[PDB]
RNA sequence: AGAACACUCGUGUAGAGCAUAAGGACUAAAGAGUGCCUGAGUGUGAGCACUACUGCUUGCAUGAGGGGAAACCCGGGCCUAG
RNA sequence: AGUUACGGCCAUAUCUACUGAAAAACACCGGAUCCCGUCCGAUCUCCGAAGUUAAGCCAAUAAGAGCCAUGCGAGUAUUAAGGUGGGCGACUACUUGAGAAAGCGUGGUGCUGUAGUUU
């Protein structure tokens, strides 16, 4: 087969929403376990009543992993979702994502005073080149041989995990 | 009724021309000016030092003093039914060099081969004046080739 | 929803070549270039360093209506000359190419017996020397590098200047700069002559053999060693500045003209229109 | 977790912003962030708006002046009122 | 003859699909010890050559969209001067002069300066 033109993660996305006070020092503490990373603490866009947010009040922290240890996550996560997605779940893109309702079930001890949390997991896929529409210098925009389509996100999850995509 | 400040009833004029947005091209910033050139002056809005009163925009001057980014500039105009002289600063980015003089300095050009010619072997210059256009030419025609014209058309 | 009507490409503004290709900054060249009306007869040389994957590059350059004149030029590629082997991309190879760029310009302006060479002892700027013709004065354009402490665009700077042009800098850009303390110039000293490197490949001998292998083959190829670097530098130095390269000759690669292709007639586009109706019915 | 919460990928000539009327101006910015500073210095000339008051433009000299690697810029507020 | 570095005039150079490419370059590419900067060596900064023409850059193709030119529209629309011209007006004919636009047809699809490198 032709080297290059193989598929590769470029990112692992992490998030946990929970609006209010000293919840978010708790759960950035979590973060900072699950990977060697201090998190960004992210505000809100808008003012809503309702779901008890002011604009401008922090709701959610995130955190971006890349290389060896974005494999060990993923791998530690989709054994929770048991090998199991929806055609949904895929981007016309070349990207994929689920959820979690429990941190415990990455395996770290339960502190009773720290509480339970869920997680967001979104994942990104690539072929080499990308580098070209990022560069400060010549930046141009990518063939159409160089992107990854939503046919081929799903032979490569079902090649490399063997877990089953429902229709 | 209409008020009176600087840039009173400027909408039209200070407005960039369709496709020509943005900052000066680096020729503007390359020309050498000299004392006594004649200049053209056309305001470019984007840039807010050195703008002249827009009476000026349009007409050209002549150059009296050069400054590191500015010159200064000779006018007339009529107040109060006498002429006055009138000496604008302006902005390097707000001038143009003028044709005006074009055609003299040509003609000046050949006058300067005459005038020393005129000393050896006549008296006087001939001077190569311009005239006006004369009567129209002769004509010698074949008159093969005719055509006819009628008022064959009705114009319902 | 804007690509899908025509009036978005009837009303578009195009940026200027050099901008759609992402390669000139034209807020700082006007900045740069600007003409001063009364210092008549100043012509202004831009130092221009780039660097590429494979070379650095040095060209002295002139701004004129019409275009840009290249007054002299220097490029790490031709150091293979003096015998460099290794590392063309180097911090080294960025000053030995500044260094080789001034004495070119000299040489051509006859200053070279006034302006002598200086190896990297000082950080002042270049002095006009009394009674004699003053010096050859330049400044920077980085392009659209960034400027940051240690950054090799910097290290072609001191070349030229070391080298005898007049270049106004700061200090404060060099490694071994302190807030609120002298300068330490054995800091400065050290990375010229490629003690950086020499305690890189030193560290990985002890800690992984293989890594080193996959890391440094090209310096293994040619048996350079860690301990040999000083006199490899000091040796490349002197030559620069003792020795001049052979002149370049001309030659007519006209004939490589084979390789161009050439545009349909319309003759030929009109039949092949034809032929495709009726290939389709 | 909903019409509307946070995070991403692709398109995106301005459809946004620029405290305060209306017009003009602005895109690797003049918009949004981040660093440092108090030039919102000191003497003394020449001019533009129908030109007194007022507002602005510009010359020369100085500061044990500022910001920037530097070219460059700064004696209030992007320009036209307070 | 191309490329590459720095440019000039700023779409004949743009935008969308496809396809080609000797040599030398230009790139993608392999790491983070240091200088430097990030939630993140992705970007920026540094140290490198195991791979690769797949991408970009360059060039061709398309009864392509858009841009540029020219012919026609057309002596048409409008307009300066004039008369004891006409009309209840609204407005309009004539005499001596000046003179368009949109649409639609046809052709084009970057040109050049200084230096460096490659049969
Ligand atoms: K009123
Ligand atoms: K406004
Ligand atoms: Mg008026
Ligand atoms: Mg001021
Ligand atoms: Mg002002
Ligand atoms: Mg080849
Ligand atoms: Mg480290
Ligand atoms: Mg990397
Ligand atoms: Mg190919």
């Amino acid at each position: 087969e032709n080297p290059m033109n193989k598929i590769k993660i470029q990112k692992l996305c992490l998030n946990i929403c929970t609006g209010g006070g000293e919840i978010l020092n708790k759960a950035s503490k979590v973060l900072e376990q699950l990977t060697g990373q201090k998190p960004r603490l992210s505000k809100s866009r808008l003012t809503i009543r309702s779901f008890g947010i002011r604009r401008n009040e922090k709701i959610a922290c995130h955190v971006t992993v890349r290389g060896e240890k974005a494999m060990e996550i993923l791998e530690k996560g989709i054994k929770i979702k048991e090998y199991e997605l929806i055609d949904s779940n895929f981007s016309t893109q070349g990207s994929f994502g689920f959820g979690i309702k429990e941190h415990i079930d990455m395996g770290i001890k339960y502190e009773p005073d720290v509480g339970i949390f869920g997680m967001n997991f979104y994942v990104v896929l690539e072929k080499p080149g990308i580098r070209v529409s990022k560069r400060k210098r010549v930046k141009s925009r990518v063939g159409n041989k160089q992107r990854v389509t939503k046919d081929e996100a799903k032979n490569w999850f079902v090649k490399k995990y063997e877990g089953i995509v429902l229709g | 009724v209409s008020s009176h400040g600087y840039r009173r009833q400027t909408r039209n004029l200070f407005s960039q021309a369709f496709r020509k947005h943005g900052m000066p091209n680096t020729s503007t910033y390359l020309t050498q000016y000299a004392v006594g050139e004649y200049v053209d002056i056309k305001v470019n809005p984007a840039i807010h030092k050195g703008m002249p009163h827009k009476y000026y925009h349009g007409r050209t001057g002549i150059i009296k003093e050069v400054n590191r980014g500015s010159v200064i500039v000779l006018f007339n105009r009529i107040l109060a039914n006498k002429t006055v002289e009138r000496k604008v600063i302006v902005g390097i980015e707000h001038i143009r060099k003028s044709k005006c003089q074009d055609e003299y300095l040509k003609r000046l050009e050949i006058n300067k081969k005459i005038i020393e010619e005129a000393e050896k072997k006549g008296e006087v210059p001939v001077l190569f004046k311009r005239q006006p256009k004369g009567p129209k030419p002769a004509v010698e025609m074949l008159m093969n080739n005719i055509i006819e014209l009628s008022y064959d058309k009705v114009e319902s | 929803d804007n690509k899908s009507k025509k009036s978005y490409f009837q009303r578009f503004q195009t940026k200027k070549r050099r901008r759609r290709l992402c390669k000139t900054n034209y807020r700082r060249r006007t900045k740069l270039i600007k003409l001063d009306q009364k210092n008549v007869g100043e012509d202004k040389s831009r130092l221009v360093v780039r660097i590429t994957n494979s070379k650095v590059i040095c060209q002295v350059v002139k701004s004129h209506l019409g275009g840009d004149m290249v007054v002299a030029q220097a490029t790490s590629a031709e150091l293979k000359e003096f015998g460099l082997k290794v590392g063309f991309t180097n911090y080294s190879a960025a000053y030995a190419t500044g260094l080789l760029c001034a004495r070119k310009i000299l040489r051509m302006e006859k200053l070279d017996n006034i302006y002598k060479p200086k190896f990297c002892t000082d950080v002042d700027v270049v002095e006009d020397i009394e009674g004699e013709k003053n010096a050859y004065r330049c400044y920077l354009d980085i392009g659209l590098s960034r400027n940051s402490k240690g950054a090799k665009v910097f290290a072609a700077m001191k070349g030229a200047s070391d080298g005898g042009i007049k270049i106004p800098y700061s200090p404060k850009i060099f490694p071994g700069y302190n807030k609120d303390e002298e300068f330490d110039q054995q800091k400065l000293r050290d990375r010229i002559f490629g003690k950086e490197v020499a305690n890189y490949m030193q560290l990985l001998k002890k800690e992984d053999e293989t890594k080193f292998k996959k890391q440094f083959s090209e310096y293994i190829k040619q048996n350079i060693n860690a301990e040999d670097l000083e006199k490899m530098y000091e040796n490349l130095f002197n030559s620069i500045v003792t020795k001049e390269i052979s002149k370049k000759e001309k030659k007519d690669y006209s004939a490589l003209k084979k390789y161009k292709v050439m545009k349909l007639t319309k003759e030929e586009r009109d039949a092949r229109v034809q032929q495709k109706l009726v290939e389709n019915n």
